[PDB]
């Protein structure tokens, strides 16, 4: 809901709000983020395709 | 590498690889008649022996 230059800021810094697991069996929730690099762009426009 | 997250910091790890030697074997036979063994230390003089 905020000015759109402090959402590109939150773009690239902040991990997003609980994308997936990667490389799992199940697609578990991922957690602690210890090397997690997922880039979504389906989280901020609000569609999919 | 030293990273910055917070996770544990691994230590390095060395590896002991043990390898071994193949062995291998090669061999070819030569027959040789006797005919030919027999003329070799035979004693000669004539200009056709």
């Amino acid at each position: 809901n905020r000015g759109l230059y402090t959402l590109v800021n939150e773009y690239s810094a902040r991990l997003a709000g609980a994308p997936a697991t990667s490389t799992t069996d199940l697609q578990y929730v991922v957690v602690n983020g210890t090397d997690v690099f997922l880039d979504q762009p389906c989280h901020m426009l609000q569609e999919a395709y | 590498i030293a990273h910055g997250d917070g996770r544990r910091p691994n230590k390095q790890r060395q590896y002991i690889v043990m390898k071994a030697c193949n062995k291998h074997h090669i061999g070819a036979e030569i027959e040789l008649a006797a005919a030919d063994i027999e003329l070799l230390f035979a004693e000669k003089e004539t200009p056709l022996d």
